[PDB]
């Protein structure tokens, strides 16, 4: 279990480090980009479905 | 990993920054209201006197 | 009939997701504004502060 | 330069006094109050400069 | 989670670098130039549907 | 690409030389109204008498 | 009838597009003017600001 | 504190070196030349908002 | 604790030296520069906030 | 210099004290208390300086 504990410490440190590395100004914006990127693809599917219905 | 979770995370961080700044001011010496309260009461009585004459 | 029933279900969920994404987009801007304002206030408080060298 | 600054602030204070009163005659006490706050603000600043001079 | 967060942080950083490099005034200007061109292309295509209609 | 971003970039620089506008803002509002009002009124009665 | 109604709708999309482009041209130009104004203000704030060469 | 003070001392020293090197008469003159140019640029841009208004 | 005392002496000497190295004429001026530099950035934030409000 | 510091502190103490009159009139009880407490601390400081002088 000491191996698992060691892993948990390693991951916790790295998770804290990447949390620190976040820049809200950049990141918040980037998150929105991802939302849009994803939506566009949903819209393409809804586009096909609507066309098929017709 | 999702956008919404990341957002909630950044949002809390931002709110915490607003809170940090607010607290930092109070500890620093936050007057504001003091000055504001006097200028409000002054303009009041002065306008009354101004209007009276 | 099957196509019409199912393509309408998909529209309810797209509409909900659209409300959701736009929510985040508007909040994204104001949050960035709030964050910059707060960040700056903290910077001024440090500079104006007489405590410490 | 200090002499110049003092006079300039004194003059602006007189213009704001005039404006408060013109606004007051025309109507609106709240508008006159706003003008007065600025009048006082400039008067206070002028006093400070006088002492400095 | 570690890499998942890393990916989000990285895309935002990349987008920010783009935003930084990005002259917005040329983008907007350049855009008007392309939009005008597209308008013209649509006018020709429309002219063909009108010819066919006639 | 954003027109909005183009506006912001400009919008800030506009900001530095003071743009909270406690002066221009305040000034103009009661200024234009009050001045023209009292002016033309008083003036006009006097003018017509001499004409 | 199919061609006529198709063409009419297509014509409407064309008008909408053009209107938006017209709007964008109007917006573009005022932003350019404002940008030049900002720059000009900055130069006067530099030369006629504080101390330095 | 040591380096924090060093930084302040250093920037002031650097600015002073600039101030020293700085001919103020050319700055002021050069400035008028640029301000006049900017005035002209604003006039053209304004001319465009007038054209649009018309 | 002798190590900490040694450090304190070293730092005190260096702090006195950089205090001596201050040139009020340069430094006082530089300090004002920093104030302005900092303000400009606050103004940019207030600029955004005001725009968002509108 | 001792005299200069102290003289100053005595002026600042009055500014808090005469501020307290306005706060008390308004009904700003806590602000009035803090103003009085600030006046005390300056009075304590001023005393320490005299001795020093
Ligand atoms: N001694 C000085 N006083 C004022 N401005 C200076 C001085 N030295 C250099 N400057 C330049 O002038 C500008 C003054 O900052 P600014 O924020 O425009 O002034 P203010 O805060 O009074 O509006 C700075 O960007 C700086 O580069």
């Amino acid at each position: 279990a000491l191996f698992d504990r060691l892993g948990r410490v390693v991951r916790a440190n790295l998770n804290d480090l990447v949390s620190k590395a976040e820049d809200p100004e950049k990141v918040l914006e980037q998150a929105v980009i991802d939302m849009q990127e994803d939506l566009v693809q949903l819209r393409q599917a809804v586009a096909r479905t609507i066309a098929e219905e017709k | 990993s999702s956008a919404t979770s990341a957002f909630e995370r950044m949002e809390n961080k931002v709110l915490d920054m607003e809170a940090t700044s607010q607290a930092a001011g109070e500890l620093a010496g936050f007057g504001i209201e003091n000055q504001f309260a006097q200028l409000e009461a002054s303009s009041g009585v002065e306008d009354e006197l101004a209007a009276l004459k | 009939a099957q196509q019409r029933t199912m393509s309408e279900n998909l529209r309810r969920n797209l509409a909900a997701l659209e409300a959701k994404i736009s929510e985040a987009k508007t909040k994204k801007n104001m949050l960035q504004a709030r964050a910059k304002a707060a960040k700056a206030n903290a910077e001024l408080q440090q500079t104006l502060g007489g405590l410490g060298t | 330069r200090t002499e110049q600054r003092l006079n300039q602030d004194t003059q602006e204070a007189k213009k704001w006094e005039d404006r408060a009163k013109l606004a007051l005659t025309n109507g609106e006490e709240n508008l006159a109050r706003e003008a007065l706050a600025r009048k006082k603000s400039l008067t206070d600043t002028a006093a400070a400069y006088q002492t400095q001079l």
